[PDB]
DNA sequence: AGGTAGTCACAGCTGATTGCGCTG
DNA sequence: AGCGCAATCAGCTGTGACTACCT
């Protein structure tokens, strides 16, 4: 039989009246009924993560100059990869983005592996302007790849990302061999094409245990992108992994005081007009060496500058805060106002808290567990 | 599971059945009740078959008098080999679905030396040797001289199944051609006779067309097996031309040659009966008198016997007795080998069909040969001209004889070409979650030229631009393999060699690896070889080779393999070599068969047929494409099969490259998407 | 002084004519 | 220069509003 070929429904038979007027507590029932739409968490998915070592390989064949996605496949990679790019390091504190650009049957390093954004963006403007021309080659790619990630630890998670554009690729050798050594490797390779399936692409990622997507337009190029934003999941506990990172203060100098020392930036250093020579920064915990932007790795004495908010940002998922139990307002007896809001309790349902046994209302409740992430009365 | 037809159920080993599986058991459980013929035409390869042996299993069990043999004639090995597992997995599941066993043997059936065990005979590659080697080694005589246990080298694998494997049968149990060899190298017994002596003795059995079409065969594979049988034929979409091949043999220099030479040895042999030995002397010089005569063509085949009856005036009822003669006198002169004397046997197998057959057949006689046409070769060839005849002694010792394959579109001609009395006209097209074929017909190129293959237009040089343009910027669009079919050989090397001149040529190089297949079986071989492991990895490859060739038929291009096919122009058969244009005549003083209806159904269904192999699978798609404005005309996209003809769009029948490619482009993109079960 | 059937524009369909193409 | 598919004209009709004549 069919679902909508039994009987007619009537949903309004819901309301029903004894008073003559009770319609008014039907509709208060459904404005409370309307609230706490919600799981009471943000995200709700994998509320953990791992250090990752993605490499992103874009190619720069003629291919890139078709226009199925305006203005060209290239300046909608390139903008997308900048969005991907803060996206990533937006939800990964101690990430590394690679960039590798593949033309003419070989492939250019053109990014080193590190955790600053502001560089890999510029890389990519830069790039912007490139000229396309020659053919893709996967081989010396993922060789690159495989190269400078060999010698990365084992607890980080280390993955290439593959924007394969041309449907053909020049492999100056076998590509199997290759496929099976970044196997062995553990190395997870990711491909998002652009024209239509390539059988290498696919046994690829299903041997590398990555996944391999087709974008049909720019708003699923955008989807996919996003879902590779996404840390994997990790494992209960692998080794010892941890890792010596400081955590420089943003010591600016003042001229009131006798100590005021201006410096000149490391990373401005390296720029062709004059660096900035500002009153303070970010100082190395370990050398004293001056930065301006965070995250960046020191590069002195090699030690990680993070920053604590960035790495605290994410220390709710550790320690959710448990649901609290809904007691009818009747049945509690006990304080009738808010402990975090003071307002009056009117509603039918009230929430206490399991450890602190407060009363909270449904606006407070859902403010605790959706934004505030802990119990007000718990804290004191 | 147990599928419920309108009076039986039939157990299924796959628990999902399409519509179009449902429907074709519907219309074979018809015409099993109708007790007649019919023609079939479906578009999967992989699932008719397992439908198929399940419904006849069913309709056995259901009705065992009704049928109690089946026959499943192929094409080739490899389609035996599969419907044997395929076979035996459906058997599988019945085991484990019942509980019980059941007495029914099944057994495929090959040639000698497919099923042989002698190290002797294996490594050396003469099918024609083959058997004569067998008989020497055993027959009648050998097993005369066993009794005084003779001391000489002879097969003894017969010498211990005439003693021991005549009394157990194997009443269950189907067995594959490598189990048969197994048990017959265990046993000490020849899989060829076990096979023979059990045919009679069992419940299905495969083999090729050529133990049926052929009637020196026929006969003594299949005399009284079975009065009501059921026979199938699948893949026989060339049904016509194999059994016009069945009844033609060729002559030329070497042949002749061959027999003057053994003839001195055979007459050296006998003076050491009388009615064929001074007979067979003097039917040489007769046909070697053509080898003089300095003429284009003779025809008679009424008057070749009176021709035959003055020069030598030699009655007509001794060429009849050149058959009964074959199997007494040769056995008798006790032939060390059937080497150096095939032609002997094939001269009295042509003077037995002239002196039969003469009501449907013509003699041509070809003085022309491949780039050396007037040196010495006028070649005699007795070509058939009516199909009806290979047919005939089957529809009247069978029942329900089935012709299904992938191209069958027109249901109307196949009766017609043979005679046959068809009482289903059904045809299939399946059904997917999503469409994966996308057929188009493109016309003119992007200069508003037809790409037309005419005649008078295959020199021109904007036609063979637009021909390398299509292949270019179609190679930039569809990855990992695309195989294009050309009309000849001399069309595809002139095609070739003119895009090699131009700088268009390096433009497909430097997208897909170009490999032309040739006349060479090795070179073909290894060409296949290396565009396989091209479109392994990404590099991608091209298949350029001809609709009329051992390789458009000899291989299927699953998924990842020929994403797109190319027909460049419609395929028409050579008209010259005054061989086709007879049996066109004929066809059409005979069965009223128009000669341009019956050119363009059978470029159609080449055409068709070498298209159709890129889908093989549900989850396999390809691109298909028909590169000349020709096909755009209805009466020839009226001959494609009707699975193709829904997805063939009005919107591209004569749509230009660009757009072609266009189309292809959204194809391909919104094919690479997950699909569901 | 007031109102309805022709009439024009623009499109659709089906029913025939009638005019160009039709094999290596 | 005989067939056959395809382009083309005739006849009727739907949609919408404009307009001439007279009880
Ligand atoms: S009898 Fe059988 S085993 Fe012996 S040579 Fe012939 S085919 Fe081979
Ligand atoms: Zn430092
Ligand atoms: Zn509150
Ligand atoms: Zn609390």
């Amino acid at each position: 039989t069919k679902r909508w070929e039994g009987g007619y429904e009537r949903t309004w038979e819901i309301l029903k009246e004894d008073e003559s007027g009770s319609l008014k507590a039907t509709i208060e029932d459904i404005l409370f009924k309307a609230k706490r739409k919600r799981v009471f968490e943000h995200h709700g998915q994998v509320r953990l993560g791992m250090m990752r070592h993605l490499y992103v390989v874009v190619d720069g064949s003629r291919t890139m100059e078709d226009q199925d996605l305006k203005p060209n496949r290239l300046t909608c990679t390139l903008k997308l990869l900048e969005y991907f790019v803060e996206e990533y390091f937006d939800q990964n504190p101690i990430s590394q983005i690679g960039i590798i650009v593949t033309k003419s049957k070989r492939a250019e390093k053109l990014t080193e592996l590190s955790g600053n954004p502001r560089k890999h963006i510029t890389s990519l403007k830069k790039a912007v302007d490139m000229t396309c021309h020659g053919e893709p080659s996967l081989y010396n790619s993922l060789s690159i790849a495989m190269q400078t990630l060999k010698h990365m630890p084992g607890h980080t998670s280390r993955e290439v990302l593959i924007i394969f554009s041309s449907l053909t690729t020049c492999d100056p050798s076998n590509i199997y061999d290759l496929i099976k050594t970044l196997k062995a490797a553990k190395i997870r390779v990711s491909v998002i094409g652009l024209s239509a399936e390539v059988r290498v692409c696919t046994v690829l990622a299903r041997e590398t245990g990555g996944t391999y997507h087709v974008i049909l337009d720019e708003s699923h190029y955008k989807e996919l992108l996003t879902h590779h934003v996404s840390p994997p999941p990790a494992s209960s506990s692998s080794e010892c992994s941890l890792i010596r990172m400081g955590f420089p203060q943003h010591t600016i100098a003042s001229l009131s005081d006798q100590d005021a020392k201006p410096s000149f930036s490391m990373a401005h250093l390296d720029g062709n007009t004059e660096p900035g020579l500002t009153l303070g920064g970010y100082f190395c915990p370990q050398c004293r060496a001056k930065y301006c932007e965070l995250p960046v790795e020191c590069k002195i004495c090699g030690l990680t500058l993070v920053s604590a908010p960035h790495l605290a940002r994410s220390y709710h998922h550790l320690f959710p805060l448990d649901a609290f139990q809904e007691i009818p307002l009747e049945e509690y007896n006990g304080e009738r106002f808010c402990y975090g809001c003071q307002g009056e309790l009117k509603d039918q349902h009230v929430y206490v808290c399991a450890v602190c046994q407060n009363v909270f209302c449904v606006d407070c409740d859902v403010f605790v567990h959706d934004s505030l992430h802990c119990c007000p009365g718990c804290i004191h | 599971m147990k599928l419920n037809v309108d009076g039986l159920l039939v157990y299924f080993p796959y628990d999902y059945i399409y519509p179009e599986q449902f429907s074709y058991m519907r219309e074979l459980k018809r015409t099993l009740d109708a007790k007649g013929h019919g023609v079939l035409e479906m578009p999967s390869g992989t699932g008719k078959t397992v439908s198929l042996l399940a419904l006849i299993m069913a309709y056995q069990r259901a009705y065992p008098l009704e049928v109690t043999k089946l026959i499943y004639c192929s094409r080739t090995v490899p389609e035996i080999e599969k419907v044997i597992e395929e076979l035996r997995k459906l058997l599988n599941f019945y085991e484990k679905q019942e509980g019980e066993k059941l007495p029914f043997l099944g057994l495929a059936l090959s040639s000698r030396k497919n099923l042989c065990i002698h190290p002797e005979v294996t490594p050396l590659r003469f099918g024609k040797d083959v058997d004569g080697k067998c008989h020497s080694l055993t027959a009648s005589y050998v097993r005369a001289q066993y009794q005084h246990d003779t001391s000489l080298p002879h097969c003894r694998f017969y010498e211990e199944f005439d003693a021991h494997g005549r009394e157990v049968p194997l009443p269950a149990g189907i067995y594959n051609l490598d189990d048969l060899k197994a048990l017959g190298r265990r046993q000490g017994w020849c899989p060829y006779f076990l096979a023979r002596y059990s045919i009679l003795h069992a419940n299905v059995v495969v083999y090729s067309y050529h133990y049926l079409l052929d009637p020196k065969i026929a006969d003594l594979v299949s005399k009284e097996l079975a009065r009501k049988a059921v026979v199938v034929f699948d893949e026989a979409h060339n049904i016509d031309n194999v059994c016009i091949d069945s009844m033609s043999v060729n002559l030329t220099r070497r042949t002749l040659d061959r027999c003057q030479g053994n003839l001195e040895t055979l007459q050296k042999t006998v003076l050491r009966a009388e009615h064929f030995l001074g007979f067979l002397r003097r039917l040489l010089e007769y046909v070697k008198w053509r080898l003089r005569v300095q003429h284009v063509v003779q025809e008679s085949p009424p008057a070749f016997l009176s021709g035959l009856a003055q020069r030598v005036c030699i009655q007509r009822k001794p060429l009849r007795f050149c058959a009964e003669r074959l199997r007494s006198l040769l056995h008798t002169l006790e032939i060390t080998d059937l080497a150096d004397f095939s032609p002997l046997t094939l001269l009295a197998n042509f003077a037995t069909l002239v002196s039969t057959y003469a009501k449907g057949f013509t003699i041509i006689i070809e003085p022309f040969d491949d780039r050396t046409p007037t040196i010495a070769n006028p070649i005699l060839h007795f070509s058939c001209m009516d199909a009806s005849l290979a047919i005939k002694p089957v529809f009247e010792r069978f029942q329900s004889v089935i012709i299904t394959s992938g191209t069958l579109s027109p249901l109307d001609i196949y009766p017609k070409i043979l005679d046959f009395h068809p009482v289903t006209m059904a045809t299939f097209t399946m059904t997917l979650a999503r469409v994966c074929l996308c057929p188009m017909i493109i016309g003119r190129g992007n200069d508003q030229v037809a790409i037309s293959s005419k005649f008078e237009t295959r020199e021109d040089i904007a036609v063979i631009r637009n021909y390398g343009n299509l292949l270019l910027e179609m190679s930039a669009v569809v990855p990992d393999g695309i195989v294009a079919f050309f009309t000849s050989y001399q069309y595809m090397e002139s095609t070739v060699a003119s895009w090699y001149e131009q700088g268009i040529l390096e433009n497909i190089q430097r997208n897909k690896l170009l490999f032309i297949e040739t006349q060479d079986g090795a070179e073909t071989s290894v060409a296949l070889e290396k565009y396989q492991e091209a479109c392994e990895n990404g590099r991608g490859a091209i298949l350029l080779s001809v609709a009329r060739g051992k390789v458009s038929e000899g291989i299927d291009f699953v998924h990842h393999y020929g994403r797109a096919v190319i027909m460049f122009g419609v395929p028409y058969v050579y008209t010259q070599s005054r061989i086709l244009k007879a049996r066109l005549e004929y066809l059409r003083d005979q069965f009223q068969i128009r000669e341009n209806d019956f050119l363009t159904f059978d470029a159609m269904r080449h055409a068709a047929q070498c298209v159709g192999r890129a889908i093989r699978g549900k989850t396999d798609y390809g691109l298909m494409v028909f590169a000349d404005k020709r096909f755009a005309r209805g009466d020839k996209r009226g001959k494609l099969p009707r699975w193709i003809q829904e997805h063939l769009t009005d919107a591209n029948l004569n749509l230009t490259v660009d757009e072609g490619v266009q189309v292809a482009k959204y194809f391909l993109r919104q094919m690479a998407q997950p699909f569901h079960r």
